[PDB]
């Protein structure tokens, strides 16, 4: 039994790691993601006042 | 009689073409508030995961 | 010690299903952002291709 506990506390180290590795991973990936969506959004901001003026020619 | 209808086909298409950039301009808009919405909602949420980060290593400690 | 395992597995069940939940959420993430990003790319592709209709006049 002393076996498999310390087997069973390693298997819950390993995944607890996992677990925050892959918060951590997740957190920055969608950080990622909606900068490059607000600069997609930027960029169609800076279109929406390129295309006033082009009309106001 | 050509370019009369010159004329009135490039003025008519000219306002659908701005009405339809102030539809896609406004799309843009709305998708712009849910973006903001959706920046403080995954604040929040992860506000949320590292609270239950600080439960789950308080479970650790106590076993 | 027959106490001690059994908390120590459910504890390691529990981590397991969260390691699992967070790698189906980081896969999800993934994804939208590669559309996303698709959609920028194609923006900036068309943007040239109109930048160069402009500079042929």
């Amino acid at each position: 039994l002393s076996d498999k506990l310390k087997e069973a506390e390693t298997r819950a180290e390993f995944a607890e790691r996992s677990v925050t590795k892959l918060e951590k991973s997740i957190d920055d990936l969608e950080d990622e993601l909606y900068a490059q969506k607000l600069k997609y959004k930027a960029i169609s901001e800076e279109l929406d006042h390129a295309l006033n003026d082009m009309t106001s020619i | 009689d050509i370019h009369r209808k010159r004329m009135e086909k490039d003025l008519n298409e000219l306002q659908a073409l701005i009405e339809a950039h102030f539809e896609n301009r406004k799309k843009e808009e709305e998708e712009l508030v849910s973006l903001k919405d959706r920046i403080e909602r995954r604040r929040a949420e992860r506000a949320e995961q590292q609270r239950i980060r600080n439960e789950r290593e308080k479970e650790r400690q106590n076993r």
